[PDB]
């Protein structure tokens, strides 16, 4: 009942908090101390900080039992912003892991690629792309009282670009097409740059070489540590979505499915928590943002 | 899409514990969430039985409590145990199933509000004695 | 006459110019060393934040006014945007009356300037500026609602009395509180700003007959911006101060309907006026300061 | 806190231009607003004619008629210039006098949302006949 609008204000707290003195600390220090992943890191908490200010929105929108006193305009933007916070921060994380794989696997090529394609460039691009792949979210949202009750549900509406008929259609298919370009292929990305990673790695690793590690654990680790938790954060909820997705063509069961629609809050909830967690994560390994 | 064939309509007296068995065809548990309209003479289509997710089970507050609606995922046959049926309930019943929305953006609601475009059948109607 | 979409499309424009002026004032005033930003620069970057927090609700506003006054944004909103207007009235009028009090202490007594920056710190100034402003605009925030008065469908987004005082006590209220923010935001700290500039202007006279040129020279520009910032708060709120304190004074006066309809319909121009004022600031600092000129 | 003496009404047949004058003491055109209501069989208090900064002279459509407003500050009476006596107009006809909201705030709306907390006067029992 009150534990999930409760984690959304606890998360709100800690992640606005949070994403500010990780703001603070990337954007405090001289631009020649600062690294080219530090733009990555700033985006990352400027992702984080445009989602957890609508997060008390949704914490109040589910304290309401799924009532939406704030707007269509509101429930467009809020939305928006849960996908942008998506795709920018699992591409800001393919960035730092291609610019981790880069370093390791063929510094001089990293130097060239760096030279070629400056920070700046990638960071718009990347925003870009989430902010076009984001526009279905605004575009087709919409608030309306389902199921003919007092409360205002914030759902996306296909009457625009589609009929009843093809309305399954567009939902499987924009589904789709967010874990693909949410979690599938970036993942994909991040597990072939850390595969070949891992090899140049292991190529000393065979080796003693413990201090090796501490120095993964300097931005290597962080940025490794920063990829489980997104994928541990989101991985219940493309999974489960996925699934709810796919049991229309495979027949799953109705218990399965009750199950599905009703652990998937608490999957959102946990993606929703993983914006609070990354400054966490920021302090405990990475000792630049613990000194400041 | 769903090709919803009701069946059960008949016609009782005051008191009647009719049920109405609207069957469907492609209307999975998880695709189309379906639920039951009254249409009263003379006058738009109610309703009785709208079955959704936040609620679980809905009703009409005029006539809730009198009839049961349960719905097996096994053979997509949807039950209105039209109990106690009296002779304001004298009315054409039909059955629809809305496209439930997705997990996502929705949380697996029935778009009861797409309830005029969304698939019908036929119904019979019920002419309760007094 | 409602003018159709001229409030709309005004509100939307002050929105716009607003929210770039204000970012390309605050980038000015931040990206500068802070050995080169002086103790007005703090003024003008908590006048460019109000600024800022108004026209960021100013699209909530032209959308509330386009549709015959309908707010479709929640009683939170409601509450939180009239919040920021009457935020951005007190803390413009306040960080105005300390950039009039710093200079005041600048030309006026230059010795007791020095003491004054060394007893008391600009940050300490700000800080108390914002914590007035943000209990001075509460009861705003805490009376604010939403409701369709007239029961024409439209929500309202107006101030209710009921929660701290009754129907034949809501006029008490209702009067006390527009007196008040008359007071706190147009009379008390232009009293302040007038008596410190008849000072200066003593002074300038003074300097007319003493002083050194050079330094005259850096006053003059900005004693300029400020006064030219002053001048324009005095003639965007102007109006609207004026216009609700003869309102209010008509019950006392009992004043003819047809000079209260007046008031009542040229209200929303004198409340334009007062919002464009926000997006005026950035080309005012543009026009005289060579600072932002500069940049 | 104002007093308000309301006038006319009383057994009329139907087509009269029946004049309801709703004099006031205190409630000035600034301060408090003028309108008009009659007694629902449910005393539910529905409006007839309510002043409004809105509209202006906002008539119900079901009490439509010939109902007219007009306010006189002078005399401070509000005029219902209920004109063409309908069978609907058949009730306890009511003048309230809901304070006016401020300038700076609500942009003197009339708040007819307070109606139930507004001041209120004894009114005429309108009788239409044919
Ligand atoms: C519930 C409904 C009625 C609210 C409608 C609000 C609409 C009309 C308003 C509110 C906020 C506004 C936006 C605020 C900011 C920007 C960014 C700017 O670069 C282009 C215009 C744009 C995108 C505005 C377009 C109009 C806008 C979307
Ligand atoms: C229309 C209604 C239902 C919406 C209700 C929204 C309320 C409950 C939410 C939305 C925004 C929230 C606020 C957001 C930020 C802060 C600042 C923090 O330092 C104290 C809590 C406080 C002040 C929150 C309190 C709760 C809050 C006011």
């Amino acid at each position: 009942g009150a534990l999930i609008p409760a984690i959304y204000m606890l998360v709100f707290l800690l992640g606005t908090t949070g994403n500010g003195l990780v703001l603070w600390t990337v954007f405090r220090s001289s631009r020649e101390k600062r690294r080219s992943a530090d733009i990555f890191i700033a985006s990352l908490a400027v992702a984080d900080l445009t989602f957890v200010v609508t997060l008390p929105l949704w914490a109040t929108y589910t304290y309401r039992d799924y009532d939406w006193p704030f707007g269509t305009f509101f429930c467009k933007l809020s939305s928006y912003l849960i996908f942008v916070n998506m795709y920018a921060s699992v591409f800001c994380l393919t960035g730092l892991s291609f610019d981790r794989y880069l370093a390791i696997v063929r510094p001089v090529a990293n130097a060239r690629l760096r030279l070629r394609v400056s920070g700046a460039v990638a960071t718009a691009v990347l925003w870009v792309l989430a902010a076009l792949l984001a526009m279905p979210v605004m575009v087709l949202r919409t608030t309306g009282d389902l199921e003919n009750t007092t409360k205002v549900q914030c759902y996306m509406d296909y009457s625009m670009v589609a009929t009843v008929s093809s309305e399954w259609a567009w939902e499987v298919g924009l589904g789709v097409s967010s874990t693909t370009v949410g979690f599938v292929v970036p993942f994909t990305i991040m597990l072939t740059c850390y595969f070949f990673i891992a090899q140049t790695i292991a190529g000393h690793f065979r080796k003693e070489r413990i201090e090796g590690l501490r120095k993964r654990r300097r931005l290597l680790s962080i940025i490794v540590v920063l990829v489980v938790t997104f994928a541990l954060c989101w991985m219940p909820y493309h999974l489960v979505k996925t699934l709810y997705m796919l049991g229309s063509l495979l027949h799953w069961p109705c218990d399965f499915d009750l199950f599905l629609m009703n652990i998937f809050p608490y999957c959102t909830c946990i993606s929703y928590v993983n914006s609070c967690l990354n400054p966490f994560l920021y302090a405990f390994f990475d000792p630049r943002f613990r000194q400041a | 899409q769903v090709q919803l064939v009701e069946s059960g309509g008949g016609s009782v007296q005051s008191g009647g514990s009719l049920t109405l068995s609207c069957a469907a065809s492609g209307s999975t548990y998880s695709s189309h969430c379906m639920g039951w309209f009254r249409q009263a003479p003379g006058k738009e289509r109610e309703g009785v039985a709208l079955m959704t997710r936040s609620r679980g089970t809905s009703y009409a507050d005029s006539v809730k409590g009198r009839f049961t609606i349960s719905q097996d995922n096994t053979k997509n046959i949807l039950y209105l145990q039209m109990n106690s049926l009296k002779p304001e309930d004298t009315a054409m019943y039909y059955c629809a199933a809305v496209p439930r929305a997705g997990i996502e953006y929705s949380g697996a609601y029935c778009k009861w509000n797409m309830k005029d475009s969304g698939s019908w059948g036929q119904g019979t109607q019920v002419t309760v004695s007094s």
